[PDB]
C-alpha cells in the first residue's frame, strides 16, 4: 500500500511510469525505423545488381549482334552485294562490346550479395557466363582468321539460351525476394500501428486509474485532517483521529492527536 | 523532473511547516506565526490552523484573566477573615472582661 | 510557475501532456514509416516497369538475333553449305520472340504511373518501340519474299 511510503515518492513513480512507457515504446519504433532502413539498404543493393547485370547481359547481346553483322558482312563480300562498314570495323565493335560485358560484370562481383540469395543459383549464372563469355571471345578469333565455315558450326546458340534461363531465373529470383522486402515494410508499418493503438489504450487506461490513486493518497487524507481542525476548533472533541501510515499525513495526525 | 521539483516545493515544505506548527502549538507555544499561500489544499489547512490557534489564545487568555480574579478575590476574603478573626478575639475578650466586671 | 494552480490541477494537466506526446511522437514515427510505405509503392512499381521493359527489350534483341540466323541460313542454302534447321523454322522462332515483346510490353502499359516519373521519357521510349517493332515485322516479309539483298540494307 502507499501508506508505507511518502506521497512525493509515489508521484515520482507515477510520472516514471509514463517516462518508462515512452522509452520502452520509443525503443520499439527505433527498431522499426532501423529494420525499415535495412529494407531500403537491401532493396538498394538488389537494384544495383540488376543494373550492373543488365548492362552485362545487354553487352553479350550487343556483342552477338555485331558478330552476326560481321559474319553476314563477310559473306556478302564473297558474292559482292552492295557495300558498307568493313569487317574490321564490325569486329572492332564486338571487341568494345565484349569489354563492356566484363566491366558491367565486374561491378556485379563487387556489389555485396544478400544472405537470403540462393548460393547455387549464383554459381550457375557465373558458370554459364564464363562459357558464354569465352564463346563470344572465340568467335572473334575464328572470323578474323577466315574460318567462316566453322563460324556457324559452333554451340554458341546453346550457350546463349543457357545463360538466358539463368538470367531470367536470376531476375525472377530478385523479383520474389523484392516482394519479401516489401513484406518487411508492411511488418514494420503494421507494428507501428499496433504499438501506437496499443500503447495509447494502455496510457489512457493508466491515466484513468491515476486519478483515483491521487485522490486515494492525497485529496482523501488531506481533507480528513482539514475537517478535523474544524471540529477541534468548533468544540467537538469526540471524533477520534486515525493515523495514515508513516507519511506526512500520518505525522500530522499523530501530532494533532497530542 | 520539473514537475517533481515543483510539487516538492509546493507539498513537502508547506506540509512540513504545518506539521511542525501543530507540534509547537501542541506543546504550548502559541507564538509561531502562520501564513497562507493560495486557496489550494495546503491553503485551507493553514487557514484552518490559524483559526484553531486563535481559540487557544482566547481560551488560555480568558482563563488566565479569570483565574487571577479568583486568586485575587479569594485573597480579599482570606485577608478579611484574618482581620475579622483578630477583631473577633478582641470582642471575645471583652465578654470575659465584661462578665468578670458584672461579678 | 506551478504555484498559480493546485496540486491536483497540475497533475491532471501533466497527465494530458503525456497522452499528447505519445500520440504526436507515435504519429511522427508512424508517419515516417507511412512515407516509407509510399516509397515501396513506387519501388514495387519501378521493378515491374524495368522487369517488363527488360523482358521486352531482351525479346527485341533475341528477335533480331533470330532473324540474323535466318538470313545466314537462307544464303547458305543458295550456295549449298552444310545443313540444319530450315528457314521456315528460324522465321517462326523470330515470330514467337516478337510476340514475347508484345506480351511483356503489354503489361508495361497497364502498370501504374507515379507522378515523379519523367512523362517525356515514357513517350520517347515508346516512339522508338513502335518504330522498332514495325521494323522487325517488316523483316519477316522481306525475307520471305526473297529480298535477301534489301534485308541487310534496312534501317
Amino acid at each position: 500500500m502507499l501508506k508505507r511510503i511518502k506521497i512525493v515518492t509515489s508521484l515520482l513513480l507515477v510520472l516514471a511510469v509514463f517516462g518508462l512507457l515512452q522509452l520502452t515504446s520509443g525503443g520499439l519504433f527505433f527498431n522499426a525505423l532501423k529494420n525499415d532502413k535495412e529494407n531500403f539498404t537491401v532493396l538498394q543493393t538488389i537494384r544495383q545488381q540488376q543494373s550492373t547485370l543488365n548492362g552485362s547481359w545487354v553487352a553479350l547481346l550487343q556483342t552477338r549482334n555485331t558478330l552476326n553483322r560481321a559474319g553476314i558482312r563477310y559473306m556478302m563480300d564473297q558474292n559482292n552485294i552492295g557495300s558498307g562498314s568493313t569487317v574490321a570495323e564490325l569486329m572492332e565493335s564486338a571487341s568494345i562490346s565484349l569489354k563492356q560485358a566484363e566491366k558491367n560484370w565486374a561491378d556485379y562481383e563487387a556489389l555485396p550479395r544478400d544472405p537470403r540469395q540462393s548460393t547455387a543459383a549464383a554459381a550457375e549464372i557465373k558458370r554459364n557466363y564464363d562459357i558464354y563469355h569465352n564463346a563470344l571471345a572465340e568467335l572473334i578469333q575464328l572470323l578474323g582468321a577466315g574460318k567462316i565455315n566453322e563460324f556457324f558450326d559452333q554451340p554458341t546458340q546453346g550457350y546463349q539460351d543457357g545463360f538466358e534461363k539463368q538470367y531470367v531465373a536470376y531476375m525472377e529470383q530478385n523479383d520474389r525476394l523484392h516482394d519479401i522486402a516489401v513484406s518487411d515494410n508492411n511488418a514494420s508499418y503494421s507494428q507501428a500501428m499496433w504499438i501506437l493503438v496499443g500503447v495509447m489504450i494502455v496510457v489512457l487506461a493508466v491515466i484513468f486509474a491515476v486519478w483515483f490513486g491521487i485522490k486515494a493518497s492525497l485529496v482523501a487524507p488531506m481533507n480528513r485532517l482539514i475537517d478535523s481542525i474544524r471540529h477541534i476548533a468548533g468544540g467537538d472533541l469526540v471524533k477520534p483521529i486515525e493515523v495514515d501510515g508513516s507519511n506526512e499525513m500520518g505525522q500530522l495526525a499523530e501530532s494533532l492527536r497530542h | 523532473f520539473a514537475v517533481w521539483f515543483g510539487i516538492k516545493a509546493s507539498l513537502v515544505a508547506p506540509m512540513n511547516r504545518l506539521i511542525d506548527s501543530i507540534r509547537h502549538i501542541a506543546g504550548g507555544d502559541l507564538v509561531k506565526p502562520i501564513e497562507v499561500d493560495g486557496s489550494n489544499e495546503m491553503g485551507q489547512l493553514a487557514e484552518s490552523l490559524r483559526h484553531m490557534q486563535g481559540e487557544l489564545m482566547r481560551t488560555v487568555g480568558d482563563v488566565r484573566n479569570g483565574a487571577n480574579a479568583i486568586y485575587s478575590g479569594a485573597s480579599e476574603i482570606a485577608t478579611g477573615n484574618n482581620d475579622l478573626s483578630s477583631r473577633t478575639e478582641q470582642q471575645a475578650a471583652s465578654l470575659e472582661e465584661t462578665a468578670a466586671s458584672m461579678e
